[PDB]
DNA sequence: ATTGCATAAGACAACA
DNA sequence: AATGTTGTCTTATGCAAT
DNA sequence: ATTGCATAAGACAACA
DNA sequence: AATGTTGTCTTATGCAAT
């Protein structure tokens, strides 16, 4: 008896359970009468492709500015992270001006080496003409995320939060509740740099600095099961890197490196 | 071995007013040069220098220097003792405590000018470009080659290689026996991929079925 | 392109949009009337009807 | 050797794993040296006491106001839900005037009866002198939540969202994208009423109406185990109601009824 | 209950301008519903039973007079859409409209009582009409009229208070599903169940429970 | 996009459909002749050859 | 009263309030300096040290 | 506040503390004599008799 | 077998 | 134009001892 | 055993 | 003064059939 069910849904927009219970119907007819209505399902499919990352050290870098009140009158800090090894370099400046951005990078360059790409948000001075021409003079790329989401650079922002936490811990563990004397700024920054880079973070067994200088990369990954966009799991690719958050998988013939959500991959056989 | 002995001194640079005092720290086993600059020769500024040098390179085992006012002063002394580094002094200019410091000083003094004429600065670079010049000089001196060998100081210091294999782990076999000779590749959830060290054959194995080797 | 519904800074979800290029995690979207292309995160769009 | 470990934590504030790996130290000493630092553990305990509810029908009621753009020029709606039975009463008005609340409750009384208590936010006219005087004349309690979080009335807020969804579904299934003609307002409202109250929602096998007029309450609950506030499960109480979200338990001797989250209770034996 | 309904449109001057009053009454429970109307229209005709349906439910038949807005195609199409059986009658007949007599009498009595009780004599304030209508509705439906041993609500809904879960069969160790048991609480994977005779409550896995009949 | 067939209420897996943007809840197919874009659930579709 | 940190509309965790009474899911806290009581939900406060 | 035994770095479980204060990952107890409230993690407390 | 433990798996938050 | 991240915390689990 | 199904369990959102 | 809620959806599981 599905004619009254169709009328009931059309004039009333009833859920499948109640329609089944109220017209002596079962699973199927209740379903294919509830999905006929275009109004019974509008949103519930929101794509989420979440994957910024580099492969080897000195390949992809990120950068953002931070306002740290304890660092007055030089509160502004420039933070740079190498996505491959998660090393951090921060330099202190008084203004967000381009010249400060110029100063920060080469100091980081002298410590980590020369990268190839530096992702950053479209800051007022990152895209400045002088910055662009100087960067081209050095000769490495420059890519900007979408203009407005401070979220595609999630790694530098997360390292920013970590650095602010560490510097707060150091500052108020020494007896400076509200800010820092000018005589303590530099050694606080240096100690913060030494703590994160040269020591483990969380549970990984590999120090970031020796990750950067002594990295390991697989030349050929193990077979895995891959949620190709085709709907289900396809068999026949190999994962290169599988981070806790997200992973990269490689084709067996096309030789494509793709950053894919980690839920889209599972081990083969 | 790397990271065993360090060296330090100062150097007045008239080209770099007003912050005309410059500090240089040099490794001995790798000749890695780390420099930081301060206007006045006090304590706090130079311990800031030493902290930065430690951060960029690591914690050494011994530091040799002169008998300067601050170098043996208390603040520095207990700071180093808390850091746990063996101080060493000597004749202010002796060829042992300052064996490589003067060579690094002359190399840096050549480089700073060379770059200043490179960007056309003769008497004193403005205060804006001082840090950029120092960083460029550090990059040139450290990562490049001025000797006649095939190893840059970075190549000497960090032993930079490109590994291919993960740490070795002793896998358990279905009969219940631990078995070494296997190295993990990918630490996927639930299942970890481990490769036979001999046959280069990978296999997916449950997490608890594998334990680290040695 | 097919019509999609995009969120904005207010949190609403407005109509009158079409997708030109479908990136792996990004998308360039295009007004139905004004006919102007902007890019947007793929997590900030849901389809239409 | 934990002397160097203590020095390392004091001067560096290092995580326990790196402390264990950097000084040849094991689980224990790493832990009780990392918890010594007060700065390393500040936040990670935020209590969540989450429990509004009534027991029987016509005991506890909730109310809020809604701005519905399609209902112009009478957009404002007053929504009332019985916490025990989840039945919904709504009325359409033009002003937030206290008289509107007078009318909305009066109709709510006529359809459902006389409750005992009504919980609501401190609306501009909810606590008005005339409103309170008339409520006292009727002789029913009134209890405002914390002044500022529209979250203690979560039941009426969720009912508000659901009602908005249903009314928009009906309206734009009737072919009205932007607004509804003044003629159709009452028909839409009453159709939503009949769809919501008289048909069960989600998966519960009980219609809200016959939940209200035919409530079931357990005179003696089954034995359960209770995460008593001391932090460990205790044996010897009985659960009165265990909703999908949250539950109520009763003592075996003191006969106290309290509302606790479902995580705090697990079945006995 | 929910079988046959009556209705009529009655005048009253005290609620000007919307002086038009709509009525609808059930048979088995004598429940009332009342709606204001600025003017009797076939659209306002629609507005009434829609509200009446929500408060009471969907009846099985409705009987009325031959009113102008009672007989237009809009009402017929609407009632056909809801699948309810119309049956017109004489505007004043007793074999048809039979409970609406008592309905109108009691409604007018209560309206006068309340309107004079709250200090009004000839015109209710426009903001205070719905107040009086709802109060009269509640008084006439939740309180017994005259000799009535039950109010309309008890007859209409049978508002008993059960205290036991539905009959449910439980998986016995022989694998079968013995009926005569009633669930009490639906916990996490465990549902406390009692026997209708021994009155013993036992926790059982949610995979081992299914309803009776 | 590659050709696909969609599920119709009648019982016909009709051809002439190529997915343009495909999500994890449903797809956005377009016809080859009429070239009209519609959104159909992921279990309403089936690829071509 | 013991020292807790409470949120505000900005989203920070300011310090300087002692809690007086503990509801099941609420609390009233007194400032040290402005020595005044305000009622806050339990899920909005965390201590110091 | 019921009496509770608290823990110190010394190696003993000392008495003389009534928990005014309980949290999910701590307690704040107060001594009878010193009448001082201190946030102590829940691991370092146990019931007094 | 029961308790305790060592680990693993999963959840939360906040960065202008 | 060009996409979340992960340290920290919590709970669950299997083993090892008892 | 393999596939599908019937069910249960878990996850997201948004409401001034 | 007085505390999140739950419909909708997706994923996982087990049994029954093949
Ligand atoms: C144009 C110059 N500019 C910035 C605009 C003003 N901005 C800048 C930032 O650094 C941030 C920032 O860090 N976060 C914090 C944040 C919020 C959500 C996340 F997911 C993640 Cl990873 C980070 N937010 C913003 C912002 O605008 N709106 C949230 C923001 C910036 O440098
Ligand atoms: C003073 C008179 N007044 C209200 C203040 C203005 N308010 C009133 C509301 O009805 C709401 C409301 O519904 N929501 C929506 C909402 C947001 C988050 C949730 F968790 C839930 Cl449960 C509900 N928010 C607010 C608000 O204040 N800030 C978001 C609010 C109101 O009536
Ligand atoms: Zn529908
Ligand atoms: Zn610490």
């Amino acid at each position: 008896p599905l004619r009254e069910a169709k009328d009931l849904h059309t004039a009333l927009h009833i859920g499948p359970r109640a329609l089944s219970k109220a017209c002596n119907i079962s699973m199927q007819q209740a379903r294919e009468v509830v999905q006929t209505c275009p109004h019974c399902n509008s949103a519930p499919a929101l794509e989420a492709g979440v994957n910024p990352r580099g492969l080897g050290p000195l390949q992809i870098w990120q950068t953002d500015f931070t306002l740290e009140p304890r660092m007055a009158p030089r509160s502004w800090l420039a933070v740079t992270v190498d996505t491959a090894s998660s090393a951090i370099v921060v330099t202190q400046h008084g203004r967000v001006t381009s010249v400060a951005v110029q100063h920060h990078w080469a100091t980081a360059i002298a410590v980590l080496g020369r990268p190839k790409a530096i992702k950053t948000d479209n800051g007022s001075c990152f895209t400045s003409k002088s910055t662009r021409e100087w960067l081209a003079r050095w000769g490495i790329a420059h890519t900007t995320g979408i203009p407005g989401n401070s979220q595609g650079q999630a790694m530098v922002e997360r390292a920013n939060r970590l650095l602010k936490d560490k510097i707060r811990v150091l500052a108020e563990g020494d007896g400076f509740m509200k800010r820092i004397p000018t005589s303590k700024q530099g050694e606080l920054l240096a100690k913060a740099m030494y703590a994160l880079n040269h020591f483990e973070r969380g549970e990984n067994t590999k120090t970031p600095i020796q990750k950067h200088w002594r990295p390991t990369v697989l030349t050929e990954g193990p077979p895995v099961k891959i949620r190709i966009e085709t709907g289900e799991w396809e068999k026949g690719w190999n994962v290169l890197v599988w981070g806790r958050g997200y992973a990269a998988v490689k084709n067996r013939d096309t030789d494509k490196v793709i950053w894919v959500p980690s839920r889209k991959v599972k081990p083969d056989i | 071995g790397p990271l065993q002995i360090w060296q330090t001194d100062f150097t007045l640079e008239p080209r770099m007013a007003p912050r005309s005092w410059l500090a240089v720290t040099v490794d001995t086993a790798s000749s890695a040069i780390v420099v930081t600059q301060h206007g006045r020769v006090t304590s706090v500024a130079v311990q800031h220098h030493w902290a930065t040098a430690i951060a960029v390179l690591g914690r050494p085992k011994a530091i040799k220097t002169d008998n300067g006012s601050c170098f043996t002063s208390k603040s520095t002394r207990e700071w180093l003792a808390r850091w746990g580094i063996a101080h060493t002094t000597g004749i202010p200019g002796n060829s042992q405590g300052q064996a490589m410091v003067e060579r690094a000083n002359r190399l840096l003094k050549d480089k700073i000018r060379v770059l200043a004429e490179g960007d056309g600065f003769m008497k004193r670079i403005p205060t804006s470009k001082q840090g950029e010049l120092l960083a460029k000089a550090m990059y040139a001196l450290n990562h490049f080659e001025r000797g006649e060998n095939t190893k840059t100081p970075i190549q000497k210091h960090w032993r930079p290689t490109v590994l291919t294999e993960g740490p070795p782990v002793k896998i358990r076999i279905e009969t219940g026996e631990w078995e070494k000779g296997w190295n993990v590749l990918v630490w996927g959830r639930g299942y970890a991929a481990v490769k036979n060290r001999d046959t280069d054959k990978v296999i997916w194995v449950p997490s608890r079925k594998v334990k680290p080797d040695i | 392109g097919p019509p999609v519904k995009i969120r904005i800074e207010t949190g609403e979800w407005e109509k009158g949009w079409n997708v030109l290029v479908w990136g792996r995690g990004y998308a360039a979207v295009k007004n139905r009337d004004t006919d102007k292309v902007i890019w947007v995160p793929s997590r900030k769009v849901k389809p239409d009807i």
